[PDB]
RNA sequence: GAUCAAAAAGACAUACAUAAAGACCAGGC
């Protein structure tokens, strides 16, 4: 799911920085900063929308750098248990299709797919298909997962899904 | 044995041919009888029914002195009494590429520039023919190393050989494009074990060339069959002699009418290999026997090259089908076959036996000097070839062969590697975007005839190969990052093309299954051959071919290399019969314009490409008199029926001048679509504007 | 028939971590 929320952080700025250009470089060094990241707490930074304020430099005693209080707009991206999502499944791998949610990855296990879904190694491209053919399943289509769980190992999450309900699968 | 008396070693090498064949070709009912099977004959000493008894003990006596000695001592003898050890592979992989340098010299040429029986060229470089081959028994394939170098993309390569530590080492073409070749295992295409004696692996192998050949065949056959006989030399022949008959059984499979075959063979003593040679001697206008400087002296290694395969060959082929079946049949029983062809008819030609005998016994004599000067130099260590170092020298000047170190390429980026194939071209050539085609633009198609279209289904890109995996796009911007391309595709090095990416769906819905394929818009360079001059269609000409040299249809893993399909202009109409609307996985059930291309595969059309292939101030008219196009100069006033050499698009004119006409939403070009918008160029606008200009 | 490799500067591969604690005794400013 994507959300529109309120954040902080604190920019360390190296004394190099300073001069002419600084309240540009905090925004600039902010943007680098948090763009890209990801945590447990809000999941995926996906873009900074607005810096609504720049709280006012303190140095930090000890070290050079300075500390700027920064409050921001930003897009996240948290999944949820229970919380159907479209993927594409980037990896038809046999012990499960490799779905990538947006920018975070999903993993559905083979034991969370229906059983007349069949998997198919000597197909052209490898497919899971359903033992007649009726669905593909393969490399660039578009299905509708359950998400099961969620995982967060070195700031990057990632899930697990099932397609055991009604309603999922092919789009 | 006095090998002091050999003659100085010499890069000039004279051929003996067999005389002309002049009996008619042996029919299924000649043949009927020939094929004798009898008890299994593990000896050779007593084979002098093609050499006088004395050369062949002599020759079996002095292999056998070896057979007390260490190898490694016999081989750095060998290698100091060998004028010819220093040629080696050069550049190439291996030692074998350099045999097929040598022999392709020997030969006139005869296998990378074949000839007619009118001398002409079969195969020419600027036209749309390729130099189709085939590499059987060939792993790994240094022989095809030295072909592929020496015509660079403009030929396509075959091969055969069985699976294991002897498999072709393509990654190890250093000199040469590995993309232009093709290997295929026999039965399950790249699956199976390529065995060449096992007649599924030559069954399967057979239809796959013939069909990729045009059903003509290759224009030569190259065999380099051979394996392991350590401790039993002596019977190399009889142990090989199944091999031997797959081999030339695989050229009278393969090889087109007029086209030519080369085959490894060791001895030729026994009645079994002399009939195989004289069942060569029948099918083909002329054969030979002959052993290359590149042969070591002292081994029994020799070629048969045959040159002009005859028409009606197809019985000597099914009874030979027959034979290795019988032999197949009687492995490892106390039963084989003797003979393929009597004795009385061998020797009932006395013309091909005079040669036969004669040709045995020149190669026994050499060899039996060439052991006992080895058996001297293992004695002396003090004996060298002087001249090792000259003949070398002069052996690669006459063969056109480059005195060279083999490099492994140089790994280039793909932008130093662009700049050097455009060489100095003006990089902002590849930035322009095209021209949209709206009603205020629609005057720029004319005159008709100057234009080719084609169904467009991603945005262009460039693509360089630097061969193998490493292929790269680019979006023609210079801030833009060339990108290494995720699809499993193999391309020559020095290739630099005008793609799109193209998915091609098949089936519809769920069951729908889409695969992507490169789609070749226009040609700049293939494999180091630039064609940018050359005119569009021309360039397309030479285009289509590379997409066949590249082509891998054993490998269904692989993603497809396709050119375009180009229409003439004033055909269009011909585009949107093959419209149709299809229901695609994901579209929610809204069925979506599809094109349907060659095959039963389709793709979501972006718009069409209109590209002008002739040059100002030229132009194309139709006269109505002659009922045939002219080109017009606007300048001059002159008019021609033939092709000006000025009149050419080369591929930075046909770029810039490019128009796109965007099949976006609002757009009718097929019947079923509904509503259409006023200010948008349908078919029917398109088509009216098309048919007024035409006359 | 094709082919036919020599062990890559070792860094306490690093914290020198022997330095028991605990105790009493002697001396220094
Ligand atoms: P190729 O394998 O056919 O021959 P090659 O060019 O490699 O030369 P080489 O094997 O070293 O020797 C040349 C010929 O002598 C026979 N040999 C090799 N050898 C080790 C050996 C041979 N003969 C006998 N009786 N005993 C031996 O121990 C080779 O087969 C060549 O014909
Ligand atoms: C030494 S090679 C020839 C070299 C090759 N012409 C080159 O230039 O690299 C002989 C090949 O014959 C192959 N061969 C032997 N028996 C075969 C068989 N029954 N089927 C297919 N290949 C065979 C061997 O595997 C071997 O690779």
């Amino acid at each position: 799911m994507f959300y529109h929320i309120s954040l902080e952080h604190e920019i360390l700025l190296h004394p190099r920085y300073f001069g002419p250009n600084l309240l540009n470089t905090v925004k600039q060094k902010l943007f680098t900063e948090v763009e890209g990241t990801c945590t447990g707490k809000y999941g995926f930074v996906i873009a900074v929308t607005t810096i609504d304020n720049i709280g006012a430099g303190v140095i930090q005693p000890g070290r050079g750098f300075v500390l700027y209080p920064v409050k921001y707009k930003a897009i996240v991206f948290r999944p949820f248990k229970g919380e159907v999502v479209d993927a594409v499944v980037t990896q038809v791998n046999k012990v499960g299709l490799f779905t990538e949610i947006g920018p975070m990855s999903c993993f559905i296990s083979r034991h969370s797919i229906p059983s007349e879904m069949e998997f198919d190694p000597n197909s052209n491209p490898p497919c899971y298909k359903t033992m007649d053919e009726d669905i593909v399943i393969q490399q660039d289509d578009e299905i509708r997962l359950k998400i099961v769980g969620t995982r967060v190992d070195k700031n990057d999450i990632f899930a697990i899904g099932s397609l055991m309900d009604d309603y999922l699968g092919l789009v | 044995v006095d090998w002091r008396d050999e003659p100085e070693p010499s890069a000039c090498e004279q051929v003996s041919w067999f005389p002309e064949c002049t009996t008619e070709i042996p029919d299924t009912q000649e043949m009927s009888d020939w094929m004798v099977v009898g008890k299994r004959k593990m000896i050779i000493e007593d084979e002098t029914e093609f050499c006088g008894e004395e050369l062949l003990h002599s020759v079996l006596q002095c292999k056998s002195v070896f057979d007390v000695l260490d190898g490694e001592e016999m081989r750095r003898a060998r290698t100091r009494a060998n004028p010819y050890e220093m040629i080696r592979g050069v550049f190439f992989l291996n030692r074998a590429a350099m045999k097929m340098a040598n022999m392709d010299f020997v030969f006139d040429r005869m296998f990378t520039n074949p000839r007619d029986s009118y001398g002409k060229p079969l195969v020419k470089d600027r036209e749309a023919e390729l130099l189709y081959f085939a590499d059987v028994c060939a792993g790994p394939g240094g022989f095809s190393e030295y072909v592929l170098w020496r015509k660079k993309w403009h030929a396509k390569g075959f091969g055969m050989t069985l699976k294991g530590p002897n498999d072709f080492k393509l990654e190890d073409f250093y000199s040469a494009s590995s993309e232009l070749f093709e290997p295929y295992y026999g039965e399950g295409g790249i699956d199976g074990d390529g065995d060449i004696t096992r007649p599924e692996n030559i069954s399967a192998f057979r239809n796959f060339v013939l069909d990729n050949t045009d059903r003509k065949g290759v224009h030569f056959l190259m065999a380099d069959g051979g394996f392991s006989v350590e401790g039993q030399e002596n019977l190399q022949e009889i142990l090989s002699k199944q091999l031997l008959l797959c081999q030339f059984l695989m050229a009278l499979s393969i090889v087109r009418t007029g086209g030519h075959f080369i085959c490894k063979t060791f001895d030729l003593f026994t009645p079994f290999s002399v009939g195989l040679v004289y069942l060569l001697y029948c099918c083909f206008e002329r054969v030979c026997l002959f052993k290359p400087i590149t042969s070591r002296p002292a081994n029994s290694e020799r070629y048969v090259v045959c040159k002009g395969l005859k028409v009606g060959i197809d019985d000597v082929r099914d009874y030979l089908f027959a034979v290795n079946i019988k032999l197949n049949q009687l492995r490892n029983t106390d039963s084989d076959v003797n003979l393929v062809v009597p004795l009385e008819v061998i020797k009932g030609d006395h013309e091909f036996t005079d040669y036969m005998i004669r040709s045995n016994e020149s190669h026994c004599s050499l060899q039996i000097k060439a052991l006992a000067k080895i058996h001297a130099f293992v004695q002396d260590t003090t004996l060298s070839e002087p001249r090792q170092a000259e003949i070398r020298k002069e052996c690669l000047r006459l063969w056109g062969i480059p005195d060279q170190a083999r490099v492994a390429p140089s790994s280039s980026d793909p932008k130093s590697k662009f700049f050097e194939l455009i060489q100095g071209t003006e990089i902002d050539i590849f930035s322009y975007k095209p021209t949209l085609l709206t009603s205020k633009t629609l005057e720029k198609i004319r005159p008709v005839f100057d234009y080719r279209c084609m169904v467009s289904g991603s945005e262009q890109k460039f693509l360089i190969g630097l061969g193998k995996s490493q292929i790269y796009t680019w979006d023609g911007r210079q801030s833009d990052r060339w990108i290494k391309l995720d699809l499993k595709t193999e391309l020559p090095r020095d290739t630099l093309l005008s793609v799109e990416i193209v998915h091609e769906l098949k089936g519809e819905g769920k069951a729908q299954r889409k695969i992507s394929a490169i789609h070749i818009l226009d040609v700049l360079v293939l494999n180091g051959t630039d064609v940018r001059e050359q005119h569009f269609n021309q360039r397309i000409q030479l285009a289509e071919k590379f997409v066949k040299a590249v082509s891998k249809p054993s490998r269904p893993d692989m993603n497809p290399i396709r050119v375009k399909e180009v229409y003439r202009l004033e055909e269009m109409e011909k585009i949107f019969v093959r419209l149709e609307m299809k229901i695609i996985k994901g579209s929610s059930g809204t069925p979506k314009l599809s094109y349907t291309g060659r095959d039963d595969r389709h793709f979501v059309p972006m718009g069409l490409y209109i590209v002008r292939t002739v040059n100002e101030p030229w132009t194309m008219g139709f006269s109505k008199s002659f009922k045939k196009k002219f080109f017009y100069n606007k300048k001059t006033k002159d008019s021609t029926f033939d092709l000006p050499a000025d009149s050419i698009a080369p591929f930075h004119i046909c770029y810039y001048g490019r128009l796109f006409w965007e099949w976006g939403d609002g757009i009718r070009v097929h019947d079923s679509q509904k509503p259409q918008d006023q200010d948008k160029l349908s078919k029917e606008d398109v088509l009216s504007f098309i048919q007024m200009h035409r006359a």
